[PDB]
């Protein structure tokens, strides 16, 4: 199904941001 | 030859002087940072209608229509790459281009490492890049759209094309572009939307383009020449990857891996390093109006699949035996390319489609679309000589000779255009569009390369970053001058390149070029005496905010709390919406 394949991808891209935002609050400071 | 298409295009001119006009009126273009940067006054809406009508251009309607009908959605890719790397230009470039106060991306290679030489080297090699990879796609695209919509004499009609472009340039500063590109990025959207409504009713809807693709193939499959014979299953009938972005790594005509890590690198340097786009950035009002710029033209970067690779798809759909044709007779007999004509895709449905009054509005958009490209390629090539390489041979020049210096140089670069518009005409095909991205794919990662080691690493000092960009030329001298001397050919008539220089795609070859000039970069840097922290102060992404005192070889960029919390999380939708519709078509 597409529209399982893009609301996945964008799970994956969230997944990646909440990473994106963890590793710098306790890596930058 | 129907009056409501005159007055379309005299309503299309009426536009484009009136707010020429009024942006002669308001603005100054007496002094080299109005005339040049808009006196860093513009405020979103037109830096991402600017950045957005600055890129697409009539190769992206011609090119992208073209590929969608030969080789479907991956073309695409192109577009939808810009999407994640406008967010790296807005808040990793944009900032450090801010803080370092350039007029040219040449002058902060000045500023960040020192030599005379980067310098005068990026504007050289930049000047060739624009004659090459967009002046050459305009004038082509230009040109198949006037042979097959209208016509006329395809070099009278690119001369007057190119000539009026001059005027719309030199006349005013980089103030009347960009608001010109409001009114161009309008029109174009608007007549592209709706010749996408024509094409989309006439294969019956989107799941009408999805069912009747596949099928699209043409019925003369047989030459009349011996040693050509009848024709190869695998070229005539569609590829059966036709609807996924996410193409097989080796036997993919656009490799996943190539398109994803490789086009990232092509378009590193087209929207992070390159003066055409970042000229744009350069002229921001405040960091937070160039980040909420580059939201706008993100959100227009996903239309070209929608705008032009399905309407291309639509044109094989609708005329097989025309758009989809293989027999070398039967393409000299359909649009006078021996090889192909894919390129006939869009301006079939502007000729087949259109209306008494709409046609008109569709010259109007390839119009709208060829000036902006154009304009905006004069503009920042005037700016590259002017400011590097005539402030070079003349420093105590003024804003005044300067100013002149700029508007000749306008002229100039018209006449070389005109010059190598029968070079570009040599080009058969959809093969250019496949050169344009070839000849980006090996002078840009270097360039990219360099960049990304000024930004982020702080150890690479001159020797270093002067030696992998011509380190980084040879390399990719080697492809391109082995390849051009082999040719293209078609799928029909493959050419006798060897397997080695070009079976691996030239977007791989964008990533190992990337590293390998990355790499000597860092190498020859870490070999050569270093750069201290007091040269470096506000020219380095760690060092945007300094306030300490640099020693040389708009400085604030702090933005109100609210705005940019609202622009930082638009930057996070347009990603998520981006990457739904890469995972839709993958
Ligand atoms: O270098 C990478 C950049 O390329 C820009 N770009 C895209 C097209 C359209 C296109 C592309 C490919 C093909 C054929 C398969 C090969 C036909 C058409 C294009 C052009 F035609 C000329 C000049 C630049 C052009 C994108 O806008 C930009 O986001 C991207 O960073
Ligand atoms: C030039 C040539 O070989 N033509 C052949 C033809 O003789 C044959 O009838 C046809 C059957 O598919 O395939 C093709
Ligand atoms: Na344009």
């Amino acid at each position: 199904q597409p529209w399982m394949q893009g609301l996945i991808a964008v799970a994956v891209f969230l997944v990646l941001v909440a990473i994106a935002f963890a590793v710098n609050h306790f890596w930058c400071q | 030859d129907n009056p409501a298409d005159i007055l379309v295009i005299a309503a299309y001119f009426l536009l484009v002087i009136g707010v020429g006009l009024w942006s002669m009126c308001r603005t100054n273009r007496g002094t080299v940072g109005g005339y040049f940067l808009a006196g860093r006054s513009m405020v979103w809406w037109p830096v991402g209608a600017s950045l957005f009508a600055s890129n697409i251009g009539s190769g992206h309607f011609v090119g992208l229509a073209g590929t969608g009908a030969a080789s479907g959605l991956a073309v695409a890719g192109f577009e939808w790459n810009a999407l994640f790397v406008v967010l790296l230009l807005g808040w990793l470039f944009a900032p450090v281009y801010l803080t370092a106060g350039v007029i040219t991306m040449p002058q902060y290679l000045r500023k960040r490492f020192g030599g005379r030489r980067i310098r005068l080297y990026l504007s050289v090699l930049s000047l060739f890049l624009y004659i090459f990879t967009k002046i050459s796609v305009d004038m082509f695209s230009g040109a198949v759209f006037i042979q097959q919509a209208l016509g006329w004499n395809i070099y009278a009609s690119v001369i007057a094309l190119l000539g009026i472009t001059m005027i719309y340039t030199v006349t005013g500063g980089l103030a009347a572009l960009m608001y010109t590109d409001t009114v161009q990025t309008f029109v174009i959207l608007g007549g592209a939307c709706i010749l996408m409504g024509y094409a989309f009713h006439e294969v019956g809807g989107y799941s009408g383009l999805f069912d009747k693709y596949l099928g699209a193939a043409t019925s003369l499959t047989v030459s009349e020449d011996p040693a050509v014979g009848n024709i190869s299953s695998f070229c005539y009938r569609p590829r059966p990857d036709s609807y996924h972005l996410l193409r097989h790594p080796v036997t993919g005509d656009l490799p996943w891996p190539a398109l994803l890590l490789g086009l990232t690198i092509v378009s590193g340097w087209y929207w992070c390093s390159d003066q055409v786009i970042v000229q744009r950035c350069l002229a921001g009002k405040s960091l937070t109006h160039i980040k909420a710029g580059c939201i706008l033209c993100g959100y227009l970067k996903l239309t070209p699949m929608f705008l032009m690779v399905m309407p291309g798809m639509i044109s094989r759909i609708l005329y097989p035996d025309e758009v989809a044709c293989v027999v070398p007779e039967v393409c000299r007999r359909v649009c006078g390319t021996e090889v192909g004509c894919s390129n006939i895709a869009y301006p079939r449905l502007v000729v087949k489609l259109m209306p008494n009054g709409l046609r008109g509005l569709m010259l109007a958009v390839m119009l709208a679309a060829l000036m902006s490209s154009l304009a905006s390629i004069f503009n920042s090539s005037s700016t590259l000589f002017t400011m590097d390489i005539y402030t070079r041979l003349r420093p105590r020049a003024g804003d005044r000779e300067l100013l002149l210096v700029g508007r000749l140089w306008v002229v100039f670069i018209v006449v070389v255009s005109v010059a190598w518009l029968p070079v570009v005409q040599a080009a058969q095909g959809g093969q250019l569009f496949d050169y344009i991205q070839a000849v980006s794919s090996y002078l840009a990662p270097p360039v990219s390369a360099v960049f990304v080691l000024a930004l982020f690493v702080p150890r690479v000092n001159e020797q270093g970053a002067f030696w992998g960009l011509i380190g980084g030329l040879l390399m990719g001298l080697a492809r391109l001058i082995p390849e051009f001397s082999f040719g293209s050919g078609s799928c029909v008539q493959p050419s006798a390149c060897p397997a080695f220089l070009c079976g691996v795609h030239y977007l791989y070859f964008a990533i190992v070029l990337f590293f390998c000039s990355g790499l000597l970069t860092l190498t020859v840097s870490l070999c050569t005496a270093p750069i201290p922290r007091k040269h470096l102060h506000r020219l380095v992404f760690s060092l945007r905010h300094s306030k300490e005192e640099r020693e040389d070889l708009l400085e604030d960029i702090s933005e109100d709390p609210s705005w940019a919390r609202v622009v930082n999380l638009n930057a996070l939708l347009m990603m998520a919406v981006a990457v739904f519709l890469w995972g839709f078509y993958a």
